[PDB]
């Protein structure tokens, strides 16, 4: 169908390339928000068990 | 001491979603290319039943047929 | 208290073993074991309302006579 309308492939090529760019840069944004999100509840709860604390970033 | 069913965690960086896939899978050369081929087509003829072709492909005796047909010239 | 820090560093497990590891299977054995630690807490949790029911028993039988000898005792007077 895209034959059909008549246009060449490369658009085409760059169209797929710019939405699957779009979904990598979403997919890194919600993985960088919830790594954040994982170092901030880290660092704020440090001081209900120490030890505990200690042993996670031990074992990491 | 240990905490209950403590496991061990896989191996540190495996394949993710976190990586850069392209880049990873040698795609990215053509993507800096590209960040009408009919036009490309026109630039080699004139122009670009088109409304019959498609219908044909939707779906998906050469000496001996020219002196079957002859067409007045005038 | 043991069963609350690996509950715990589980989730944060959990939370990250989805990165290191989105096919893997043992996934839903981490959710699973989560359900298990689910089932495991309401049940260790559920003992001692057992000895806590005896307790009230006692109050009931301990009342009656911290108000028998009030009725004796005021009858008396009267």
């Amino acid at each position: 169908e895209y034959i059909d309308q008549g246009r060449n492939p490369q658009l085409y090529t760059k169209e797929c390339l710019e939405r699957a760019l779009a979904k990598n840069e979403q997919v890194k944004g919600k993985i960088d928000t919830m790594k954040k999100f994982k170092s901030l509840l880290i660092q704020e709860l440090s001081k209900v068990f120490p030890e505990d604390m200690a042993k996670y970033r031990s074992i990491r | 001491g240990p905490f209950y069913l403590m496991r061990e965690l896989p191996g540190s960086t495996e394949l993710t979603g976190s990586t850069n896939l392209i880049t990873h899978y040698n795609l990215e050369q053509a993507y800096n290319k590209f960040c009408d081929l009919p036009g490309m087509i026109d630039l080699p003829g004139s122009h670009d039943r088109s409304l019959i072709e498609k219908p044909p492909i939707l779906s998906s005796g050469t000496m001996l047929a020219g002196f079957r047909l002859h067409t007045g010239p005038l | 208290r043991k069963l609350n820090m690996s509950i715990l560093i589980n989730f944060l497990d959990l939370l990250d073993i989805l990165i290191r590891s989105p096919g893997s299977i043992k996934r839903e054995e981490k959710l699973e074991d989560l359900k298990l630690l689910f089932v495991h807490v309401h049940h260790l949790i559920n003992e001692y309302r057992p000895h806590q029911a005896r307790e009230t028993l006692r109050v009931m039988m301990e009342v009656q006579k911290r108000q028998r000898l009030e009725t004796a005792e005021r009858f008396q007077k009267h």
